[PDB]
């Protein structure tokens, strides 16, 4: 696997969507990304880009699917 | 495994 870390790019994107959708790295991504991906993620930056573009599709799925309600 | 292709609520 390519273990490039995660991009400013890709991480600004992600974190664009985390504020749209009222969610947190520290109380929602990170606890399931080290879920999903089986391993102690304990800060954004320590994604690898892989990692971070399943998240962010994830992340544009559920910006598009619905509004967010108040 | 779930994962990011399956629908997970957030």
């Amino acid at each position: 696997r390519d273990i490039t870390p995660v991009n400013d790019e890709t991480m600004q994107e992600i974190n664009t969507l985390l504020i749209a959708l009222d969610k947190t790295w520290d109380d929602d991504l990170l606890p399931l990304c080290s879920q999903i991906f089986r391993r102690d993620i304990r800060a954004s930056s320590e994604l690898t880009q892989a990692e971070a573009v399943k998240a962010l599709g994830f992340l544009k799925q559920k910006a598009a699917e619905q509004k967010v309600a108040a | 495994w779930m994962d990011f292709d399956d629908d997970i609520p957030f």
